[PDB]
C-alpha cells in the first residue's frame, strides 16, 4: 500500500489511501522518508506527526507504513550507546551519513547486528520457559550481565539450545509453543507506548545512597522511587544530575537528554568514560545508555526519547537490575505536547497544555517503581525516577511541576539565591520534602542499632527554627537576640555551610559514604547539645564562641576527610565532652 | 458492526448504527482478535461517538468492528462484596472468588427524595479529638477533608476507617473504600493497612489508581456509592464512604470533557461540575423508614492551596462543612494537622450533648475555640511586639495555643481516642486558663 | 506561473489549481502593475497553497496578478566574498558594493550539529573588556548572551567587542558577523559609521534590519546572518564572532506574526514556541570535531521593566550559557559599561582559562576579586538611617575595596583596548589594598607569581 500526501501542516502530514495501517504505526513519508507517526484515521486518511522537519514537502508525494508502532530493539551493544529520541545510533550515523550534522530521512538499526557476541547457555533442554524466564547471559560489559530473557508472548519447552558466538540476529534458541517451533534471538524489540509487562509492583522501601549528604539525610529517595528537581536557568540541575548518576548505588543509568542543550550532551560523553566506580575500576559509561534529544532537534521526538529511555530502563529492570533514569527536562516534553494539541485543534487545558497532561506524566512516572519481575525465578528489581523541570520563571505553581508532585513524592527545589549565593547543591531544605522520609527512618536507624531518625527531625528542627528567627533579624537586630537562640543560629551556621554544602568538582566532597554521613551529623548534634548545658549552668553564649574556634571549626574541615583506613572522625565526640568540662 | 469510519485520539466514530443509546456500553473487535471496551459519547442519526477505555492504538479500523451491549455501565451487588477489592468498574483486584451478582444496577443511582430523608442525629466517635470534639461528624453527615499534595490525608482516612464507631448496639460500620486516580504507593499503603487491621473484613475497596483510564476515574465514585446505597439501602447496613482524592476526580472531567469539545466554565473547569459534585456527595444521609445509612468522608487535595478554587469551594455549597489540613502544622509534625479555625461541621448541634456524647460538649468546644482564637493571636502579634504584651493576663493564651497544637490535635495516627479521653483532655487544658474566663456551674463540676 | 489566486485575506494568498508546491518554498507575486513581491507557503494542501507575503498585499488585483514558486526555501548566496560587505535582512546587497555571484546556495535554517560530532566550547577570546576577559570569560563557542534595558549603553558596547574582539594567533582567521535586528536608522548608521571608521568593517559581514523593515524579514535575518557564520567558520575555517541586537525586537517581530497567523498566545502573549525557535538560532554556535575554527554567539536583549523572568530574558537563561548583565545603579555614573559581576555568569569560565590559554593566575584572582566584592556592595550599600555608620576596621577598607572596584576597573571606557595582560596587569596594583593574609587562598604552593 502506497499512501499519498493531501496535505503538509507544519509537523502535521495528511495522506489518502492508508486504510491498511494502523493507528500508532510508525510510517516512512515523503520522498526524503522521514519518520512518522499515525495518530488519527478518518477513512483512508491518516493524520501523521512528523519526528523530522517537514519543510519540502508537499502533496501528491508517496507514505509507506512500516506497520509497527514506535519501538527499541532490546538486547547487547545497548549499553554504553548514545541514541537519539527514536534511538538511531549517534555515531553510527555520523558514519553512514559522511556528516556532522543530523540529515533527514536516515534509517537504522539501534544495535549493531554484526558484532558477534559470546552466549552463555544457563538452561538446560527440556525446561518449561515462559515470558521473562533467562535463558542465558552475555557479559556485555566487565561487571553488567546482559540477561537473555524469553519475550512477552512466548510460551513452552527449550527444544535446542547451546554457548557459542553469534550474532542478534542468529537464532541461539529454539522454543516449542502451542502455535509450533518458534525461534529466539538475543535480541527482542518493544513499543515503547507500552510498559513492559511484570507480576506485581512492590513498596519503594530501601534508600538510594547517592552520597549526597543533603538528598540522603534529608530528602532521601527509595529505589523504586520517584525524585523532581524542578528550578530556573543557571540552577546547577546539571552540576547535580552528574552526581546522582556517578554514585547512586544502582547497576545502570539512563540519562535521557529531553529537549535541553547539545553542549551538555557532550559533556556527558565526555567525562562519564573517566568517571571510574572505585573497585569495579571501570568508566562510568560502561553503565550508562544515553538518550539525546537536543533543544533545536524536533519537538515531536521530545516525547520520543522520554518513552524510549523508561523502556530500555525497563528492560534491564526485568533483568534483576536496579535502574536510574534521569529525564532532562521534563519541561520540554510538555512543551511538545503543547504544540501538536494546537496543530490537533484540540481543547486547552492549563497554560495552553492538553488537557490530559496529568495522565501522561502519570503513565509515566507509574512505570518507575520496584517490581517483581516476570519469571518463575521471581526476581525482583526496580527502576527509579529522577526527573528535572524547567517551569517558566522557576515559578513551581506551573502545570507541569504541579501534575508531576502530585505523582511524586520527592521535591528538590532549586532556589535561584542559593546558586547565586554560593550554596551547592542549591536545595530548598524549608520547601523541600521526601514522603520517604520516615520509612527510610524505620530502615536506618534499625541497619545502625542508632537513633538516626531522631537526629534528622533535630536537624531540620533547626533549620526551621532558624528560618523564624531570620525573619525576626529582619527586626530589632542580631545584637538583641538571647543566649540560647544565639546557639540556634550558629549550629544552622555549621548544617548550612559543612552538611548542606557540597562539593561537585572536590576529590572528596564529591560523596560521602552512609557512616561518614552518621559521625558528621553526630558531631554537629553533640555540639549544639552539649553547649546548650553550657548556657543553662551560667555561662554566656559569647564565652563558648571565643572558647573554641580552631577545634570548633575542625568540624568546617571535616567534610573534607578521606579514609585511609574506616575510621576518621570518630574522634571528636569525646573531645567535645572535654571543654564542656573546661570552659 | 464492521463500519468504524473515524479514530482521533481515543474517539471513534461508528457509521450505520441503529438502537444506540446514549452511555450504552460497547466492545471492539481489534483486528488481531483484542477485546477493548467503551462507551457512547454521542449518538446522532445513525452513527455514534465512542470513546475507548484502553485507548485507541493498534487499531486498524477497516479490520476492526464495534459491539454494542444495550446497557450502560453497571454494577454486579452482593452482599459477598464485604472484604473484597475491585478496580474502577467493579472487576476483582484480589484473585478471589468471581462473585455471583444478585442483580446488576446502574451507576448514576437516584436522587433521593427531599422529604425521605431523615435527620442526622447520631453521633459518630472517629476517635479523632479535633473531629469528635470541634467538629463533630454524625451519622448520614457529608463532612469532607480537604488537604494538600504532601500532606498525610492518606494517614488521616486510614485512621477515621479504623476507629470510626458509633455508640449505640451496632451494627459496625461497613466501609466502603473508593481510591481515585492515586498511585500505586498510596493504594498499596491502604490495602495493607485494611489487611493488617482486619478492617478489610469490613470493607469494599474499590481501587482506580493514577495511570488508569481517565473515564474509569470518572466511573470509581458512581461505583463506589452505587455499593454503599446497596448494603445500606438494601441490606440496612451503616455504610461509611472514604473518597481520596477528589480533585483527581475533577481532572479526570476536564479531560474528557475537552475530549467531548465542550466548553469550560469558571477556572478552566465545565458548568456542569456543580451538578456533578452533588451528584456524588448528596448519595448519602437517613432515609425514612430505612434501617441503613451512608455517611461520606469525601477526601480533596486544594490545588495550590486555594480555597476558592472551585473545586474546595463547590464541595463546600454541597457538603455539611469541612476539616482542613494545614502546612503550618504538618511541617511542626502534628498529626492529625487539623486547622480548627477554618474547620467546620454544620451537623455538630444536635449531634452532641448528654446521651450523645457528655452534657458538657458544647460548653469546652466553644471556649476551647475562642481560647484558641486569642492563642493564635497572641503568637501573631509576637512578630513586632515579640514579647512584653503579654506579661501577666494574656501570656497563658500564647503557651495554651501551643500546647493545644502539640497535645490535643496533635495525637498520632494511630491513637485512638474515646470522648471521654478527648473532652478530659480539653479540661485538664483549660485548666491553664483562669476561671475568669467564660463554662458555668459546671466550670466547678469538671474543674 | 499561476494566475489562479482564489483568496488574498490581509497579508495572506490562497492559491489553487497547483500543483508541486512544497511547505516553505519561496513565492513571487507578480502584481497587475509590474510590482513583484516574495513571499512562502504557510500551508498546502491537495491543489491548494496557502501562502504569506513579506510586503502584505496592500494593492493588489487577484485576477490580474500571478504567482511564481521558486523551487526552494528561503536561501542564502554564500562565497568568501562576503566579508566587508553589508547586506539586509534578506542578504539583499546593501552598500551598492560588486555584484554577487555566489559559490552555493544554502538553507538559512542549517542543520542540527550531531550531538557526538560537536566539540566542547574551548580557548579563550580576547575581548578587551575587564569584566568579561577576567570574570566571566568568553571561550570560543560559548553562547553568552548580554542583557540589558532600554537608554543603557549596550549599543555602544556591542561595536566595541566588534573593534576588539581577536583570537591570541592572528586576527586574519578571526571574522565577525554583525546582525541588527528591528533597529532604527540612527542606530543603524551609529553601526555604520563605527564599522566604517575603524576599518573594522573589513573583518566583518552585516546584516541590517531595520525597525520598519517588514516583520517576516526581522525574523529571517538572525537566520542569514548564522548561515554565514556556520559557512565561515566550518567550510572555511575560521573563528566567527557573532553580535546580534536585538533579540527584544526579534521577540516582538515573532509574536507579530504569530498574531497575524491567527496562533494561540503563550507566556505574557507570546507564542509557546518563544523557547524552541530561540533555541535554533542559539544553538547554532559551537565547535566540532575535526575541523578547525568555531562560531560565538552574543545576542544582546533589553529587558522589558528590567525583569529576570520575562519570557525573554527568562528562555534566554534556559538556552545559552550564562549571561552578562548590566544594572542601571552602575550606569547612573560613568560607570562604562555598567556590568554588574553578582548575577553575571560564565558556565564555561574554565575551559578559557589557565597556563597556555591566558595565564597561570587567571582562575585564582577571578574568585578573589568576586569574593571579597560581595562584602564590599553591601557594605557601601549598609545606609546611615537603619544604621549605621559604626561598620569597624574590616569595612572601612572593604567598602573602600567596592568603591574602587567599579570606579576605575570596571570603568574603562568605551574605547579603550586592554590586552588580556594590561587587565591582568590592572588586577594585581588594584587589589594592592589589603595586607596578603586577607587573600584566600592558596599558599605555599603559590603563594606569589607574580605576587
Amino acid at each position: 500500500q502506497i499512501g499519498k500526501i493531501i496535505k503538509v501542516s507544519g509537523p502535521l502530514v495528511m495522506a489518502e489511501n492508508m486504510s491498511e495501517a494502523s493507528i500508532q504505526d510508525m510510517c516512512l513519508v515523503g520522498d526524503l522518508g522521514v519518520i512518522g507517526e499515525i495518530i488519527e484515521m478518518r477513512q483512508d486518511v491518516a493524520s501523521i506527526q512528523v519526528y523530522e522537519e517537514t519543510s519540502g514537502i508537499g502533496p501528491g508525494e508517496p507514505v509507506r507504513s512500516t506497520g509497527e508502532a514506535l519501538s527499541v530493539e532490546l538486547g547487547p551493544g545497548i549499553i554504553s550507546q548514545m541514541f537519539d529520541g527514536i534511538q538511531r545510533p549517534l555515531d553510527t550515523f555520523m558514519e553512514v551519513t559522511q556528516s556532522n550534522f543530523l540529515g533527514r530521512g536516515v534509517q537504522l538499526p539501534a544495535l549493531d547486528h554484526e558484532k558477534q557476541w559470546w552466549f552463555e547457555a544457563t538452561i538446560e533442554e527440556g525446561t518449561e520457559v515462559s515470558a521473562g524466564d533467562i535463558i542465558g547471559y552475555v557479559d556485555e560489559t566487565k561487571i553488567i550481565q546482559h540477561k537473555i530473557m524469553v519475550p512477552n508472548g512466548i510460551k513452552g519447552t527449550v527444544q535446542k539450545i547451546e554457548s557459542g558466538s553469534f550474532t542478534i540476529d542468529d537464532p541461539i534458541c529454539v522454543i516449542e509453543t502451542e502455535q509450533g517451533l518458534k525461534e529466539l534471538t538475543m535480541m527482542q524489540k518493544w513499543p515503547v507506548r507500552r510498559g513492559r509487562p511484570i507480576k506485581q509492583k512492590l513498596n519503594p522501601d530501601v534508600p538510594m545512597i547517592t552520597g549526597q549528604r543533603v538528598i540522603d539525610t534529608f530528602f532521601p529517595v527509595t529505589k523504586g522511587g520517584a525524585a523532581a528537581v524542578p528550578g530556573p536557568f543557571g540552577a546547577g540541575k546539571t552540576v547535580v544530575q552528574h552526581q546522582i548518576a556517578k554514585w547512586s548505588d544502582v547497576d545502570l543509568v539512563v540519562y535521557v537528554g529531553c529537549g535541553e542543550r547539545g553542549n551538555e550532551m557532550t559533556d556527558v560523553v565526555n567525562e562519564f568514560p573517566e568517571l571510574i566506580d572505585p573497585n569495579t575500576g571501570e568508566s562510568l559509561m560502561e553503565r550508562t545508555v544515553l538518550i539525546a534529544n537536543t533543544s533545536n532537534m524536533p519537538v515531536a521526538a521530545r516525547e520520543a526519547s522520554i518513552y524510549t529511555g523508561i523502556t530500555i530502563a525497563e528492560y534491564f529492570r526485568d533483568m534483576g537490575y536496579d535502574v536510574a533514569i534521569m529525564a532532562d527536562s521534563t519541561s520540554r516534553w510538555a512543551e511538545a505536547l503543547r504544540e501538536m494539541s494546537g496543530r490537533l485543534e484540540e481543547m486547552p487545558g492549563d497554560e495552553g497544555y492538553p488537557a490530559y497532561l496529568g495522565s501522561r506524566l502519570a503513565e509515566y512516572y507509574e512505570r518507575s517503581g520496584r517490581v517483581i519481575a516476570l519469571g518463575s525465578d521471581q526476581r525482583e528489581g526496580s527502576i527509579t525516577a529522577i526527573s528535572a523541570v524547567s517551569p517558566s520563571g522557576g515559578d513551581i505553581s506551573e502545570p507541569v511541576t504541579q501534575n508531576t508532585l502530585r505523582v511524586v513524592k520527592v521535591f528538590w527545589g532549586l532556589d535561584s539565591s542559593l546558586a547565586q549565593k554560593r550554596h551547592f547543591p542549591s536545595i530548598n531544605w524549608i520547601q523541600s520534602y521526601s514522603l520517604y522520609s520516615t520509612e527510610v527512618g524505620r530502615y536506618m536507624d534499625q541497619i545502625l542499632q542508632q537513633d538516626w531518625s531522631d537526629m534528622v527531625t533535630e536537624g531540620m528542627r533547626i533549620l526551621q527554627e532558624e528560618e523564624q528567627l531570620n525573619e525576626i533579624v529582619r527586626l530589632v537586630g542580631i545584637d538583641s537576640l538571647s543566649d540560647n537562640d544565639r546557639l540556634t543560629l550558629e549550629v544552622a551556621k555549621s548544617i548550612r555551610e559543612d552538611y548542606l554544602q557540597q562539593n561537585a568538582f572536590d576529590d572528596v566532597d564529591t560523596f560521602t559514604s552512609r557512616e561518614k554521613q552518621f559521625n558528621m551529623l553526630k558531631v554537629i548534634l553533640t555540639f549544639g547539645k552539649e553547649a546548650r548545658k553550657a548556657l543553662s549552668l551560667g555561662a554566656y553564649f559569647n564565652e563558648i564562641m571565643e572558647g573554641t574556634v580552631a577545634v570548633r571549626e575542625r568540624i568546617s574541615r571535616s567534610k573534607y576527610i578521606p579514609e585511609e583506613e574506616l575510621a576518621k572522625i570518630s574522634s571528636i565526640n569525646e573531645e567535645i565532652k572535654e571543654t564542656i568540662q573546661l570552659i | 458492526y464492521r463500519t468504524i469510519k473515524e479514530v482521533v485520539g481515543p474517539l471513534m466514530a461508528v457509521e450505520k448504527v441503529s438502537g444506540v443509546k446514549y452511555e450504552e456500553l460497547i466492545e471492539v473487535r481489534m483486528q488481531n482478535g483484542e477485546i477493548r471496551r467503551g462507551q457512547v459519547l454521542e449518538v446522532q442519526e445513525d452513527k455514534a461517538m465512542v470513546q475507548i477505555f484502553e485507548g485507541t492504538s493498534g487499531i486498524n479500523l477497516k479490520n476492526s468492528s464495534v459491539r454494542f451491549l444495550g446497557h450502560p455501565l453497571q454494577l454486579g451487588v452482593s452482599e459477598d462484596m464485604i472484604g473484597r477489592v475491585f478496580d474502577g468498574l467493579g472487576r476483582p483486584k484480589d484473585n478471589g472468588p468471581e462473585i455471583l451478582p444478585e442483580k446488576y444496577l446502574d451507576i448514576n443511582g437516584e436522587v433521593i427524595n427531599p422529604i425521605a430523608r431523615d435527620y442526622p442525629d447520631e453521633f459518630i466517635q472517629t476517635g479523632i479529638s479535633a473531629i469528635d470534639h470541634l467538629n463533630t461528624l454524625v451519622r448520614g453527615q457529608k463532612l469532607p477533608v480537604f488537604s494538600g499534595s504532601g500532606l498525610p490525608h492518606k494517614e488521616l482516612a486510614a485512621q477515621i476507617a479504623r476507629q470510626a464507631t458509633v455508640l449505640d448496639s451496632s451494627d459496625d460500620f461497613a466501609v466502603v473504600f473508593a481510591a481515585i486516580g492515586i498511585t500505586f504507593e498510596e493504594a498499596e499503603f491502604f490495602m495493607e493497612d485494611f489487611r493488617q487491621t482486619g478492617a478489610i473484613d469490613r470493607s469494599v475497596m474499590f481501587m482506580n489508581l493514577a495511570n488508569d483510564p481517565a473515564i474509569e476515574r470518572i466511573a470509581t465514585p458512581r461505583m463506589a456509592l452505587t455499593a454503599a446505597e446497596y448494603l445500606a439501602y438494601e441490606k440496612g447496613m451503616h455504610v461509611l464512604v472514604i473518597m481520596t482524592d477528589m480533585t483527581n476526580y475533577a481532572e479526570a472531567l476536564r479531560e474528557i470533557s475537552a475530549a467531548r469539545r465542550e466548553v469550560p466554565g469558571r477556572r478552566g473547569y465545565p458548568g456542569y461540575l456543580y451538578t456533578n459534585l452533588a451528584t456524588l456527595f448528596e448519595r448519602a444521609g437517613r432515609i425514612r423508614g430505612l434501617k441503613g445509612s451512608v455517611t461520606q468522608i469525601p477526601i480533596l487535595t486544594m490545588p495550590e492551596d486555594d480555597k476558592t478554587h472551585p473545586i474546595p469551594d463547590l464541595t463546600g455549597y454541597i457538603t455539611e462543612g469541612q476539616i482542613i489540613l494545614t502546612r503550618e502544622l504538618y511541617k511542626s509534625g502534628i498529626q492529625p494537622p487539623i486547622d480548627v479555625l477554618p474547620s467546620l461541621s454544620r451537623l455538630k448541634d444536635k449531634g452532641t450533648g448528654a446521651g450523645k456524647t457528655r452534657e458538657d460538649h458544647a460548653a469546652t468546644m466553644n471556649q476551647l475555640f475562642a481560647a484558641y482564637a486569642q492563642g493564635k493571636q497572641a503568637k501573631e502579634l509576637a512578630v513586632v511586639l515579640g514579647e512584653s504584651a503579654l506579661s501577666d493576663i494574656d501570656k497563658i493564651y500564647a503557651k495554651f495555643a501551643e500546647r493545644f497544637e502539640n497535645e490535643y490535635v496533635n495525637q498520632g495516627f494511630y491513637t485512638n481516642r474515646t470522648i471521654t479521653e478527648t473532652l478530659d483532655l480539653g479540661w485538664e487544658l483549660l485548666a491553664m486558663l483562669p476561671r475568669t474566663e467564660l463554662r458555668i456551674k459546671d466550670d466547678l463540676l469538671d474543674k
